[PDB]
């Protein structure tokens, strides 16, 4: 499994 | 004489009040709504489902209302699948709201679902709550059982597992290098389709996809230097060299790369009309010698570094395989001739000319063989014809060494045996001159002209044998049946004139009387070569040459009127097919061939043959800005379709009334 990350 | 219709499978019917507030519900009608929940819920179904399956929460969600959306959701319950209708009717807000009988298979989960979509804003949305999505595997206990559980449920959750992994917008979002991934990913998905028969065509498009993607995301690069650093990054050009062994064409055929691939080649030559060009090509030709024994002596000098350009190396290389050739012409001229009557001559001076090329070449292509590998000399088609040529050289100088040794008198030609070692050697001589002459269709792709013919004639070549196959099918049964009934008319030689049995002589005889002869005779028929009066016999039998003319005419019409024209028309649909993309297979094939130039290992022609944390960080600069842009350019290129600007207008109203209330 590979879990998803985003590389006033 | 009159048909009943009838409702054969009737669901449960709603309530009068039902019915009204579904219609409250569609109509958008927040008070009349509203006063219907509050009767209901002081008075007592909030969860019924209209005939075609849809709660009011689903209306609400396809109406694109938020509040009657939240007005049901703080009374209401059972959510259910509201989220995967919301993410796929690919609204923001209800999905955000959302986050804060059924249409989809029970094995979608939100976040492939959103990739199906690829609608970047509501992935980026998912990811940031800790979703992950599981690895499919490649053969194991627990796939074999689920195989034998449910096939149909495990092919089509490994399908959606793939097309949740292909989505450009997820590999951009959550890939370290977006690149090599759609390389892998492409590869990956190409090898699935030859295994999974029943659903090649969705695995073809999403290799296509992903291939896509990898050329589009190439394709924002603004500078040059940005240029350099994605094709010589290395986890020398290593991404280019990655991109060719994963065959990305269109990767490697894209304007800029090809630029850059031809200022590297043309090094040495600024402005590269034709005539200058071929009298520099001969003139540079001409010099191929001189150049060799300079680069030998000392590589230092000018002269050595001369011929490490690529360009000038594959003249070189040309102009001796070109020498090599003319004098095999001089061969076969026999300017030096022989006695013709020595059983083993000694060679002579063009043969002690020719062997030094010979070596060179064997030896060239040993090395080239054990380094590379077995299976990369397997994958080029003009290394095994190279290897055949060479084979066929070594047997004829072993040929020669044996009948020099064996034999040491002279003789007359006419009392040799026919299967003398000598005549051996010179058929296997002239076969390799044949072999050798026609390796210079490889050097065709360097041509813009003859290139794109020579590439799209090898494409074709799988279907010609798939014909060939058939005909000899149709040839061995018509050779069967002539040859069954023409062999009790047998004759010898000696009866003959001139003693010649056969097709091959003047008058032909005996066409027919052995399987052998019956498949040449047969195959010869095709050029018209074979006469008429071979299907008479000298008994006279009429029924028998009339039965057999009647087999010779009915091969005739089969393998001429029919096949050949069958040939025709499949040659003509698959090249309309194959024409669509010559160009970038040819510059994919170029591209091969110039790289195989910039080595420095081969240099030398073969008749003289025989005597690291800085580039990641700047990686990832340059993929930051490349995946920005990719974004931005194809949501405006979606805006080819985007009327729907009077639709956020009425939001703008909603807003006003929101601020007014
Ligand atoms: C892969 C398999 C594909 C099969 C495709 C089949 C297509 C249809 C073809 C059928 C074969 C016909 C066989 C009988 C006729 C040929 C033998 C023959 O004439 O024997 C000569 C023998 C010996 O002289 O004479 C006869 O049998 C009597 C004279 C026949 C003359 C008239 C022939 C009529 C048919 C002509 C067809 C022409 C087709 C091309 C037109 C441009
Ligand atoms: C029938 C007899 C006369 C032999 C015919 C030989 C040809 C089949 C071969 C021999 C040399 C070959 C040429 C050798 C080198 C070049 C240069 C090559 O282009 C370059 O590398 C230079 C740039 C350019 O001029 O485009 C294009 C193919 C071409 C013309 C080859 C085309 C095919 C040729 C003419
Ligand atoms: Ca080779
Ligand atoms: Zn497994």
């Amino acid at each position: 499994v590979m879990a998803l990350k985003d590389v006033l | 004489d009159r048909i009943p219709l009838q409702i054969v499978r009737a669901e449960t019917e709603l309530s009068a009040e039902e019915k009204a507030f579904l219609n409250a519900v569609e109509k958008g009608d927040y008070a009349t709504v509203k006063q219907a929940l509050q009767e209901a819920e002081i008075y007592y179904n909030i969860n019924c489902m209209d005939p075609l399956g849809r709660s009011a929460l689903l209306i609400a969600i396809e109406n694109e209302n938020l509040e009657i959306m939240e007005l049901l959701l703080n009374h209401s319950v059972y959510v259910g699948d509201a989220l995967l209708y919301a993410i796929r009717k690919e609204v923001v807000g209800a999905v955000e709201l959302l986050l804060s009988f059924s249409e989809f298979t029970p094995d979608i989960t939100p976040i492939m679902l959103a990739a199906h979509t690829n609608n970047y804003e509501i992935i980026k949305l998912l990811v940031q709550k800790r979703v992950t999505i599981p690895r499919p595997h490649q053969n194991c206990v627990e796939c074999v059982s689920s195989s034998e559980v449910d096939s149909l449920r495990h092919s089509r959750s490994r399908l959606n597992i793939y097309k949740a992994l292909a989505s450009p917008s997820l590999i951009a979002l959550s890939s370290e290098d977006p690149i090599l991934t759609a390389f892998r990913l492409g590869w990956e998905l190409k090898e699935l389709s030859k295994v999974e028969n029943e659903f090649k065509a969705e695995y073809e498009e999403l290799s296509q996809q992903c291939k896509l993607f990898a050329k589009d995301l190439l394709d924002q690069a603004r500078s040059s230097r940005e240029l350099e650093i994605i094709l010589n990054h290395r986890d020398d050009l290593a991404k280019l060299k990655v991109a060719i062994k994963y065959h990305q064409k269109e990767f490697v055929a894209q304007p800029n790369c090809q630029q850059l691939l031809a200022t590297l080649w043309y090094d040495g030559f600024p402005g590269w009309h034709w005539v200058v060009k071929l009298l520099t090509c001969m003139t540079i030709g001409f010099l191929f010698p001189m150049l060799s024994i300079a680069y030998l002596i000392s590589p230092r000098s000018n002269l050595g570094l001369f011929i490490k350009k690529p360009f000038i190396k594959f003249i070189c290389h040309t102009a001796s395989y070109l020498t090599f050739l003319f004098m095999l012409l001089l061969a076969s001229q026999h300017i030096v001739r022989t006695d013709l009557h020595v059983q083993g001559p000694p060679p002579t001076v063009v043969e002690w000319m020719i062997l030094p090329w010979v070596l060179g070449f064997i030896w060239g292509e040993i090395k080239e063989m054990w380094d590379g590998g077995f299976t990369e000399y397997i994958h080029d088609w003009w290394n095994l014809m190279d290897f055949a040529m060479n084979s066929l050289y070594l047997a004829t100088i072993s040929l020669k060494i044996v009948a020099y040794v064996k034999y040491n008198g002279s003789r007359p030609r006419e009392e040799w045996e026919m299967w003398h070692p000598t005549l051996i050697a010179e058929a296997l001589f002239a076969i390799s001159n044949i072999l050798s002459s026609l390796r210079l269709i490889s050097l065709f792709t360097a041509n813009s002209h003859l290139g794109p013919l020579q590439i799209s004639l090898g494409r074709m070549l799988l279907d010609i044998l798939k014909f060939l196959f058939i005909y000899c099918l149709v040839l061995l049964a018509f050779a069967n049946g002539l040859n069954q009934l023409y062999f009790y008319y047998e004759t010898r030689a000696i009866d003959e004139p001139n003693n010649c049995k056969g097709i091959r002589c003047e008058k032909q005889n005996n066409a027919f009387s052995t399987l052998f002869e019956t498949l040449q005779s047969l195959f010869w028929s095709v050029f018209g070569l074979l006469n008429l009066y071979v299907t008479n016999v000298k008994a006279r039998h009429e029924f028998t040459e009339f039965v057999g003319a009647t087999m010779f005419g009915t091969y005739n019409v089969i393998s001429l009127v029919v096949l050949l024209n069958m040939l025709i028309a499949m040659m003509n649909n698959s090249y309309q097919l194959i024409a669509d993309h010559a160009d970038i297979e040819w510059k994919f094939a170029r591209t091969k061939l110039w790289m195989s130039y910039f080595d420095e290992g081969g240099t030398l022609p073969p008749p003289f043959n025989i005597i690291s944390l800085i580039q990641n960080q700047h990686y990832q600069e340059v993929i930051r800005n490349l995946v920005k842009r990719y974004v931005a350019a194809m949501i405006r290129n979606s805006k080819t379709h985007e009327g729907l600007t009077e639709e956020n207008f009425k939001e703008l109203k909603q807003d006003i009334s929101s601020f007014r209330y």
